[PDB]
């Protein structure tokens, strides 16, 4: 029995090395041909997504902290070849871009970020961009002057295309990795148990109710 | 002279030739989180006395002995009360080593410690569900303590020759019938369990095999004698 | 900043000494602790006395070939036993840890110190004769030219454990040869045949330099 | 005869340099096609893997250090293509990747680092990953509350892949090396002279019992 | 300057802790204010 | 229990505990219950009587509502109550 | 490519794939062949104080070969 | 810290001096001896 | 080894001939030696 007696140090508790260690939340394909795709890609930035950290997320309700996003990419195949993208992120009430070759692609305000394929991944910094103090994973209230959503959580939106008027037929997986810096969280919330059923919206099934510990025999028996 | 301790008494030559393993006396386990919790007990009174084992008997086809500790205490008074009864153990120990002989006897013994020594499993048989490890009551012999099988190896796939980095001393008929070591606590954790894992085994072997007249004693008895120091306790399981 | 590169970049050299990027940031290992028996260099464990196996045969089995055997059946004035100084070499240092130690290391330098330990009966008596040849001669022919250097006698009827100091080795090597100086003096009731065990060790002044790995294990791998 | 008489410095001697110049101990194969093979490869983290630093490891009890691992590639016919690989490392007490797209590839807590192959090797540093003060390489005592396997010795183990949803047709050799930052060391145990017969438990053969020093005529001969 | 490259460039660790380019630079958020129910560590909650 | 939750997040925990019993039936009546903690390595106790012989405490709710207790030590078979 | 040097007193590589490539205390160098060539610094390895580019007399304890 | 490159990386000047990967790191050559007839320049020898 | 574990002591009559032994206590079954 390795009964440990040594106390260890209270640095990976904290909030800032619990939400650390960039990982993915967003995963899109883009291919290019002529009039039968789209030949560019639209994601909204997301945090909910993958069901990790959205329950990492709505352990606490108020939060606020600084994105550092990495846009890394690749073939469907696995190849890497040498070809020019385009990034470009959008803050939040501006027009998204509509077609590949379309006008917002060439605006200022929105910013981008042109690199090769053989290029190592892209990183960006992205600060804290709500007009409140904090982001809310929860606003009970309808954001009328349906329900529920909150009225400022948009960090924004991505698109993604490449530079070229040519179809370059290409089939790409770009995954994206996200890291928090400098997070403040409040008010600690309890860790939901309950499998989801939608985005955005913390349903719950009311049959197949879960339970948090398993079940045994009898109370009388530990093991 | 005479040494008495507790209710034991055992007596033996005037001697500060003594070897410190490794330099450093025994001593209590300094501040961890258990010794800020709670207070592992420290007996000092009755558990410490020289024990002394059944003789032995060194011939002259003899291939050694050895034991492990504490399991050769697991059984063996109040300490093996405290042993089976705390998963927590801690402890340093006074081995006094003695030979009787006559001075017309002759041979060489060799008395070494050695940490995490662990016994080989002989048979080569490389195969996975096969695996022929040593069985229980050999890794852990308990109070008689084995022999070996093949001491140039040590039954341990170690060569004895440079066996002597080890806390040793030489046992020779003619100089000294007796010796000692003193080991302090010798582990990578500062307590453990004291029934499923030694930290430590003595090992006893002829070197020079023992030689003879017509007439003589055919077996020589080695006993050894033994004494905790600064031991301790923790977590009384019933 | 304008910079240049300069040939060297993307190698990756076995020996050099660069830091990489510490992947579990923040964390805290398990804290060290006082752990008796510590070292700082193996020239700490080429001074310790261990044994050579110098009954180095084909007839000696086990233990049997690291002791030395003498009787009186033997006369005097003749030699018992000798062997080289030579730890990095195929003889009787191989089972010694300056030799394995050497084994390891290309060149080293320094004094050495072989003892010898006798174990027979207190009551009987003898007169060995130790002698060192240095290295650039032949082994002694008989005691008496043998007398004319390095030597010393040693009465271990009085005193066991005896020692030696060899001056000087670098990398035909030196000698040490163990004679007779007289017959083995044996009272009544004893069995006059007893053995001599050899050891050595390196002193301070020990010192080794560019390191090699070894041929004595001759597996590659084992999985 | 070039006797040298200049005692020479004592750096290399240290058990710091003992265990420095980084080699290998593993060496895994990854083929990538269809529903004849993995598409992935995992190798669990081992140090006695190739015995020549086994032996030099046994030398001791309990060792402390820091692990610098360097993941050079190439195809087993030798070109070096611009694909993007990704190794990940995963702590003790995790599961393991069972499959090419399973989900632990897309585990945030499981560190992973992103390359081309075109790049440079990979480097990272591990900390001192054991519960314990250090390591014990022998812990004579069963672990239970399938003898001497000691407790804590895994440091973890590591998935390699591409990142791609395409079977990529490949097949890769990839070669690790390992540096050892800050050894410390305890307790010198005696080098094992008999070759070893399965891994991770120091059996050997009581018959073909080797012996350390080899043979010669006899005792009165040197050489 | 003259400098030289070693094995570890181009590399992506998801663990590392670096800085990226501000792609708004000279940006004000929205300032922080004094909101009850802070936290620092999990800790705080384990107990 | 947020303290396994969040134990799950981690691999290697240690320290102390607290376990807390709370009563809640009538004011007017009374009994008394036997809080016993047998450490890790044993088994739980067959009977009050080799329970009484360890870590425990008494417990007359008639009187005393909100008891509690600390378990001293935990690391990563346990210990049980 | 793989270069490695190796110094005096050890077996050199015999064949391709033999276990001296695999060495240790043998160091070595990896890199592209589109790398821009590689750089090593060897220190003074002789035994000596100094090289010697003529040592008249033999080497015995054919002929000048220091 | 964001840099630049500038024409004269990756090229090799057989004039150049510049360092090298020290491949035997720690390592402790035989120390120099006061050897008569050193020399310092070859000068002394053209007088 | 039952009696090893009471007041006992030790004899290598082969150095120290004459040995001697305290009984602490007695009155008026009996002790045994």
């Amino acid at each position: 029995t390795r009964c440990v007696m040594n106390r260890n140090g209270v640095l990976e508790a904290t909030i800032s090395h619990f939400f650390s260690r960039s990982g993915l939340v967003g995963v899109v394909n883009l291919t290019d041909g002529g009039t039968d795709t789209t030949g560019y890609a639209v994601w909204d930035i997301d945090i909910m997504g993958f069901v990790q950290l959205r329950r990492k997320c709505e352990m606490f309700t108020y939060m606020r902290f600084n994105a550092e996003f990495t846009f890394v990419t690749t073939t469907e195949n696995g190849e890497a070849r040498p070809f020019m993208l385009q990034y470009m992120y959008v803050p939040p009430g501006a027009p998204k871009p509509t077609g590949r070759d379309a006008f917002q692609w060439q605006t200022a305000t929105n910013p981008s970020v042109f690199v090769k394929l053989t290029d190592p991944p892209a990183q960006v910094s992205v600060p804290f961009m709500s007009p409140a103090s904090a982001y809310q994973w929860f606003y009970d209230g309808y954001p009328t002057f349906t329900y529920g959503q909150c009225p400022n959580n948009m960090m924004g939106t991505f698109a993604v295309r490449v530079v070229s008027r040519v179809a370059s037929q290409l089939k790409l997986q770009t995954r994206v990795y996200m890291k928090l810096k400098h997070v403040r969280a409040w008010i600690p919330r309890p860790i939901r148990s309950q499998p989801y059923l939608l985005k955005n919206f913390p349903n719950y099934d009311s049959s197949k109710i879960t339970y948090s510990a398993r079940d045994r025999a009898s109370i009388k028996q530990a093991n | 002279a005479q040494l008495t301790v507790g209710n034991s008494s055992i007596t033996t030559q005037e001697a500060a030739n003594i070897v410190l393993a490794y330099g450093e006396w025994p001593e209590y386990c300094p501040d961890t989180d258990a010794t800020a919790v709670d207070k592992p007990t420290r007996p000092d009174v009755s558990v410490n006395r020289f024990y002394t084992l059944d003789s032995k008997m060194w011939q002259e086809n003899s291939t050694g002995w050895y034991w492990k500790f504490p399991d050769v205490l697991n059984k063996t008074g109040v300490f093996g009360q405290n042993a089976q009864f705390h998963y927590l153990y801690r402890s340093g120990f006074c081995l006094h080593v003695q030979c009787n002989a006559s001075k017309f006897h002759q041979g060489a013994l060799l008395v070494a410690v050695i940490p995490e020594f662990v016994l080989a499993g002989r048979g080569s048989n490389t195969k996975p569900n096969e695996a022929p490890h040593p069985g229980f009551n050999t890794t852990f012999p308990g109070t008689a303590g084995a022999s070996f099988n093949d001491p140039y190896v040590l039954d341990s796939g170690v060569p004895l020759s440079q066996s002597l980095i080890y806390p040793h001393q030489w046992i020779n008929l003619r100089t000294n019938n007796c010796a000692t070591i003193i080991v302090p606590y010798i582990n990578a954790v500062p307590f453990d369990s004291a029934i499923n894992h030694s930290n430590f085994g003595l090992i006893v072997v002829p070197v020079s095999p023992l030689k003879y007249s017509s007439g003589a004693t055919t077996a020589i008895p080695i006993t050894v004698t033994i004494a905790p120091l600064n031991s301790e306790f923790g977590g009384l399981r019933q | 900043l304008p910079t240049e590169l300069r040939p060297g970049t993307n190698q990756f050299l076995t020996t050099e000494d660069d830091t990489a990027a510490p992947i579990l940031p923040g964390f805290s290992p398990t804290p060290s602790i006082h752990i008796p028996g510590e070292v700082r260099s193996l020239l700490e464990l080429c001074r310790v006395e261990t044994i050579l196996e110098v009954n180095n045969t084909t007839d000696a089995t086990g233990l049997n070939r690291l002791l030395i055997p003498v009787s009186a059946q033997n006369k005097a004035d003749e030699l018992c036993a000798a062997f080289m100084v030579d730890p990095g070499r195929i003889g009787p240092w191989q089972s010694t840890l300056v030799g394995q130690i050497c084994r390891y290391y290309t060149q080293w330098s320094g004094s050495l110190k072989v003892t010898f330990m006798f174990t027979g009966s207190f009551m009987a008596t003898g007169k060995m004769l130790i002698a060192y040849s240095p290295p650039g001669s032949a082994q002694p022919a008989n005691r008496e030219t043998a007398m004319l250097g390095t030597h010393v006698i040693w009465d271990f009827g009085l005193q066991s454990s005896v020692s030696l100091v060899i001056p000087w080795i670098s990398n035909t090597a030196g000698v040490v040869t163990l004679w007779y100086q007289t017959n083995y003096v044996v009272p009544p009731e004893t069995p006059g045949e007893a053995y001599i065990i050899a050891m050595g060790a390196a002193q301070d002044n020990f010192t080794l330099k560019i390191c090699k790995d070894t041929d004595e294990v001759t597996q590659q791998a084992v999985l």
